[PDB]
């Protein structure tokens, strides 16, 4: 360990120096600066020249050596301080600070694929340094790309459209990174930037920027006094809206594989939920099941197998729910057909698992819901 | 040992039932400060182990005891700070060396713990999970402590989930500080289900990571099972996996000058961690980065420049072979690197491939990867001759296939030379790869297979071969004679293929006839063609050679090659060895002469019913030729129809079974699909359904339920009406067949039967009416809901795959269920229903409207039988009812 990965602990300059990390638009960056194109080449030249300056340093870039001990704080994995990138910063500060300004304009187009571009950039950006990020959320407008931003986010909510619909995605990409990196005192000036998403949790947001934004309600759901500020709106608690995406299922292109990671997300949030302290969950566990019980063995494939886990913390989550509070039952009436054939079934395919855990089985135990009936009239049967 | 506090648990008033609940606690941690006053109490042994055992045992039968289920945030605090107590005692027991050896139990106990604390309340789950975090936080920079070369600080307290009961964390070496690591390790393995939290696992995910890049073999093998558990659920986050295929580099890197059980003991992690993150499911690629991939492809790539297929021990070489599989094949060639770059890269790659070939013991974790290169190889050449007939040559084309070519002549010219001065096995290993790998291609690579007219390895090489192993057969000493005639017989299967591809001249078709029935000729020595025909006149002496010593999985493998020959070469004489070899003893020669006869057969003659001979087959039950013989009759349904004709498709080892022989057997037989062959009025069900009955063993019942498409689409219905009933009637026998996964399976299967039937008459219709009404009054009389719950999903399928008439008989099937109370019946069969009205194409009310007669009339004699068998218990059943239908 003497190399310390500066090429894959930096920037990823290679990452960065890659054809479009976005899917098309055929991109790399100074292509930008090739591309002439806080309106004027004036300053345009002045960011060009602070990233590629930037650049070079990240390139000389060691921060961390030998195994890093410098980076400390309660924020596990503390990339390195990384001071290059805060050059690059000014570039796509400036490109983003156009595109707000081709988006609050009712233009040209061609700046919002720069404008996605230059948010994979800074998912880049942020994947790779403490004090980067740490100095993106510190600086009211403080670093007014951060409100510009926001400002984007609130954009792309309405009038959705293709390009502002990237925007979603890597926007929630990239404060999700900045979520993630930030330790839990920063939560707290994290709010103005969460006050954003109850708009990314309207009914319209596309299925890549809903998981996104579910990852972000978990890492702020960390925090101690993020979780009861998000769970003070008015709707559900601001999780009503997710619940019914669950039952609703907007999309029909979206594939049921990046609907178990949207499951498996929200399932694992709303543990979290639990730790920081039913129709959804029923439906899911309807479709889900229906899905293994059609398959008369072990899944031998792995989207299956996430299927499988997510039975297992599903069922979690009910026990969970049902022992916490008592209306869970009447709550259920409503569903209670689905939910007497759904438990006993995965109950039976969970024990078909050789694995136990006793907890999740306790509440298999717990449950056990069975035979959904009391039995059927034979005469004038069919 | 406190029973009457035990039992009075639950009548005490929590805020007393607190302390009533910490004396039975204060109790059995004396039991524990009994053995846990010293630390090297008597010896370890692997006492103790009944007093872990006994510590779970209360466990479960008091959950309540170890913590209140009603919260009692302060009682909450004190549990917590006990359980705390039992934690350090644990955790200074697995500090020692020879306690933490005792993990097993060590495990069960604190496990379970999290598991029920989790269970009584989220929040108490959370706080002992960062608890145990932060300590394994504290763990992993002690080891960063060792790494970077600060002072290391032997002695360490380190006291976490410390406690004031009335607990030292004691280290002084790397043994009892990997130790503890071993127990976290494995309880965070356990827990690692719940703990996901899209935030904390990338704390695990840190963690793990930084135990990887330093730590002990035993401490990196059960990291690496840790990150195979975390990257089966949340993919790999960007921010660990900079350190976590840094890690993976120089583990590979180290893999080479890696002594022999030091690889063993992480051997099977490594292969799992290489199969999860590199699934062979495509797209995988997608979820990591391109430029790390791209530093793993070089990295595997000066791997292969080290030889590692020699210079490593395990063949398990099996999983970095399959990781060239996973970036050949499922990743796409210029995403990570430029397909100049990647191609230079697989140029080195197969190179050394070439240079491990030449000498190997087996070759199917190898011939995997040529075949996927040359594959590609061949793919590329028919983009460049996208429509140019143009005759290519790929032994030109590919200087790939020219080295192969090299190789197979250079290990060729050797054994003829001198066969003794060569590794016999491995050289006839290694032109066994490159001749079935020809023969792969020769199936696979071609344009025939998916304008160009390819042209292979050249036919006077493989009669050299035929000739060499003939020369093989005679200068052996017969030393093990086993693997080598095994060998031999792989170079067989190999022609044989070539053969099924493109069949060859009947002259040295008869010579490799004559090479696949040497063996056990004098075992059957003595019969009418056995002197008429030509070979045997020359094998008589090497067949005398391997007259008792031949394998019979040998003897299985060239009785099938001798079946797939044609009907014009000694076709009696195939007939007469597989009569010799129809009733014998080995299993795998059965199997083997079955499913060469159920082609064998149609090239004799009546190519309309089965042999009274296979009759006696399905009469004799040997259970695994039984199963395997199902699914050869469900290709008999075909090769009886069609003219014994196989198809040449693609079989593509997607998956390999280890030793992978019979590539023909993998190869499939198909119809001539004509009007006049397709149908066939039962005439050979009889035996099939009497595989078909319960009393046969279940797995060749499901054998029979994965072939039961192909059987009822070469299967006509037409006629035969009560003939045609019973073979219906056996359809469903398999419903009321015992096991439930069968009777899925049935459901799944009837799906596509109803289709196979060509039209769903009426008498049909009504067998189908009575026989699921005495299933369902069967199900009934058992009281089993699980019968109910096959049965319905039965119905639903059904419905799904109904005509006009049938789907309202299944729709009141289900509605009867669903009318009384039951409620599986309703989440299950009214979302077919949906899903069929869905294929109707239809509202579901309008579909209600076109059958709202049956629909009426049997809500009419659900409230018929409910007013009969009883005012305000009328109709609160009946609004049930109406709820139930609404």
């Amino acid at each position: 360990w003497r190399q310390r990965s500066n090429t894959q602990g930096s920037i990823l300059i290679n990452l960065l120096l890659k054809q479009p990390l976005i899917p098309g638009s055929s991109l790399s960056l100074c292509h930008l600066l090739s591309s002439s194109s806080s309106f004027s080449l004036s300053a345009l030249r002045e960011a060009q020249n602070l990233a590629f300056t930037g650049l070079n340093l990240v390139a000389r870039n060691e921060c961390s050596r030998d195994g890093d001990p410098a980076e400390g704080g309660r924020r596990a994995f503390p990339l390195c301080q990384l001071p290059g990138a805060v050059h690059f910063l000014p570039l796509v500060q400036f490109f983003i600070g156009l595109h707000c300004q081709a988006l609050q304009d009712l233009s040209v187009c061609i700046l919002e694929g720069f404008s996605v571009t230059a948010l994979s950039i800074l998912q880049h950006l942020v994947c790779h340094s403490g004090a980067v990020v740490s100095l993106l959320l510190s600086g009211q407008g403080q670093h007014p790309l951060l409100k510009m931003l926001l400002h984007l986010l609130a954009f792309s909510s309405a009038a959705t459209g293709h390009l502002q619909a990237s925007v979603l995605t890597q926007c929630l990409k990239v404060l999700v990174k900045l979520a993630e990196n930030t330790s839990c005192d920063f939560l707290p000036r994290f709010q103005c930037v969460f006050q954003v998403l109850p708009k990314c949790l309207s009914p319209e947001t596309p299925l890549p920027s809903v998981l996104l934004a579910v990852e972000l309600l978990s890492l702020l759901a960390d925090h101690d006094q993020l979780a009861p500020q998000l769970c003070s709106h008015s709707e559900g608690c601001l999780l009503l809206l997710l619940y019914m995406y669950i039952t609703s299922r907007p999309d029909r292109v979206a594939l049921e594989t990046q609907w178990l990671q949207l499951e498996q997300e929200v399932v694992w949030l709303l543990a979290k939920l639990g730790v920081q302290s039913v129709r959804a969950l029923t439906v899911m566990l309807h479709r889900q099941w229906l899905t293994v019980r059609r398959a008369g063995g072990p899944p031998r494939t792995d989207q299956q197998r996430r299927t499988v886990r997510c039975l297992r913390d599903t069922v979690l989550l009910l026990h969970g729910l049902s022992q916490k509070d008592k209306l869970f039952m009447m709550h259920c009436v409503e569903v209670l057909h689905q939910f007497d054939q759904v438990m006993p079934g995965v109950s039976m395919l969970i024990r078909g698992l050789p694995d136990v855990t006793d907890c999740e089985e306790a509440a298999l135990d717990d449950l056990c819901a069975a035979e959904t009936d009391v039995e059927d009239p034979e005469v004038e049967c069919g | 040992s406190m029973i009457p506090a035990l039992r009075e648990l639950g009548s005490a008033t929590p805020e007393e039932y607190n302390t009533v609940v910490q004396k039975p606690r204060q109790i059995l941690c004396q039991f524990i400060d009994r053995i846990l006053t010293d630390v090297n109490v008597v010896a370890v042994e692997l006492t103790s182990v009944m007093l872990l055992d006994f510590i779970q045992h209360i466990m479960k039968s008091s959950p309540l005891m170890f913590v209140n289920v009603s919260g009692s945030h302060e009682a909450k605090g004190s549990c917590i700070e006990f359980s705390n107590w039992i934690i350090t005692r644990l955790l200074r027991i697995a500090a020692t060396p020879s306690c933490h050896l005792l993990h097993k139990k060590i495990c069960e106990v604190i496990c379970s713990l999290l598991f029920l604390f989790k269970s009584k309340s989220p929040a108490i789950f959370g706080v002992l999970t960062k608890e145990l975090l932060q300590l394994f936080e504290d763990l992993v920079y002690l080891h960063r402590r060792n790494v970077m070369g600060h002072a290391v600080e032997w002695p360490v307290v380190m006291s976490r989930f410390l406690s004031q009961l009335d607990a030292p964390l004691q280290l002084m070496s790397m043994q009892n500080l990997e130790f503890i690591e071993v127990t976290l390790l494995m309880v965070l393995t356990r827990i690692i289900a719940i703990v996901f939290f899209r935030r904390q696992e990338l704390l695990l995910w840190q963690i793990g990571c930084v135990l990887l890049e330093y730590g002990s073999p035993k401490i990196k093998s059960l990291a690496i099972s840790f990150l195979t558990e975390l990257f089966q659920l949340g993919g790999l986050p960007a921010q660990p996996a900079s350190t976590f295929f840094s890690s993976f580099l120089e583990l590979l890197k180290h893999l080479v000058e890696m002594d022999t059980d030091q690889l063993k003991l992480y051997e099977e992690p490594l292969s799992k961690l290489i199969k999860t993150l590199f699934p062979f499911e495509a797209e995988a690629y997608r979820n990591i980065e391109p430029v790390y991939l791209n530093m793993l492809l070089e990295k595997l790539c000066v791997m292969f420049e080290d030889g590692v297929l020699m210079r490593l021990k395990s063949d398990l070489k099996a999983a970095l072979c399959h990781l060239l599989q996973y970036f050949l094949k499922f990743v796409p060639a210029g995403y990570e690197s430029a397909l100049q770059v990647r191609k230079v890269y697989v140029r080195n790659i197969c190179k050394a491939l070439l240079d491990v070939l030449g000498i190997e013991v087996d070759a199917e974790y190898l011939l995997g990867p040529l075949y996927a290169a040359l594959k590609m190889e061949s793919m590329e050449i028919i983009e460049e001759i996208q429509c140019q007939i143009k005759h290519v040559d790929m032994n030109q084309k590919s200087i790939l296939w020219s080295a192969l070519k090299q190789k197979a002549e250079s290990l060729q010219i050797s054994l003829e030379y001198s066969g003794l001065k060569n590794p016999v096995i491995e050289m006839l290993e290694g032109i066994a790869v490159v001749l079935q790998l020809t023969a792969l291609c020769t199936v696979h690579c071609s344009h025939q297979n998916m304008s160009v007219v390819i042209t292979w390895m050249s036919l006077d090489f493989y009669t050299k071969v035929l000739k060499s192993c003939r020369s093989l057969l005679e200068s052996v000493q017969k030393l093990d004679l086993e693997a080598t005639i095994d060998k031999v017989v792989k170079i067989y299967d190999a022609l044989i293929y070539m053969q099924v591809n493109s069949s060859f001249e009947d002259h040295i078709l008869e010579d490799l006839c004559g090479m696949l029935s040497l063996p056990w000729i004098y075992s059957h020595s003595d019969d009418g063609c056995l002197k008429l025909t030509t070979f045997a006149a020359n094998l008589l002496t090497l067949s005398c050679r391997i007259s008792d010593s031949y394998s019979p999985q040998a003897q299985s493998r060239c009785v099938f090659l001798l079946t797939l020959f044609p009907r014009r070469i000694f076709l009696e004489w195939r007939t007469a060895v597989y009569n010799w070899a129809l009733q014998s003893s080995h299993e795998v020669i059965r199997a083997s002469c079955v499913s060469g006869f159920f082609i064998l057969l149609q090239q004799q003659n009546s190519c309309n019913r089965v042999p009274k001979i296979l009759i006696d087959k399905v009469k004799d039950d040997s259970d695994i030729v039984k199963k395997e013989f199902a699914s050869i009759l469900g290709q008999l349904v075909c090769t009886l129809h069609g003219m014994f004709y196989l198809t040449s498709s693609l079989t593509e080892p997607f998956s390999e079974h280890g030793h992978v022989d019979l590539f023909c057997r993998n190869l499939k037989a198909t119809s001539q699909h004509e009007c006049s062959s397709s149908q066939l009025k039962a005439s050979v069900c009889k035996p099939f359904l009497f595989l078909l009955k319960k009393k046969i063993p279940s797995p060749v019942k499901l054998a029979f339920i994965d072939n039961l498409h192909h059987l009822c689409k070469h299967l006509d219905f037409r006629e035969d009406e009560t003939d045609v009933k019973a073979v219906l009637g056996t359809l469903l026998n398999l419903m009321e067949d015992p096991d439930k996964d069968v009777r899925v399976a049935f459901s799944g299967n009837i799906k596509h039967i109803l289709e196979s039937l060509d039209s769903e008459d009426g008498f049909i219709k009504e067998l189908f009416v009575l026989r699921m009404k005495e299933a369902y009054t069967h199900a009934q009389i058992s009281r089993n809901n699980e019968l109910k719950d096959t049965l319905i999903l039965t119905t639903g399928d059904i419905g799904r795959a109904a005509k006009g008439d049938l789907v309202p008989f299944a729709l009141l099937h289900l509605l009867h269920c669903l009318l009384s109370k039951s409620a599986s019946v309703s989440g299950a069969a009214y979302t077919e229903i949906r899903a069929l009205v869905a294929a109707k194409s239809v509202k579901l009310q309008s579909f209600f409207s076109q059958y709202k007669k049956p629909i009426c009339q049997f809500l009419v004699e659900s409230l018929h039988s409910s007013q009969m068998t009883a005012v305000a218990h009328q109709r609160e059943m009946a609004l049930n009812t109406l709820s139930e239908i609404a």
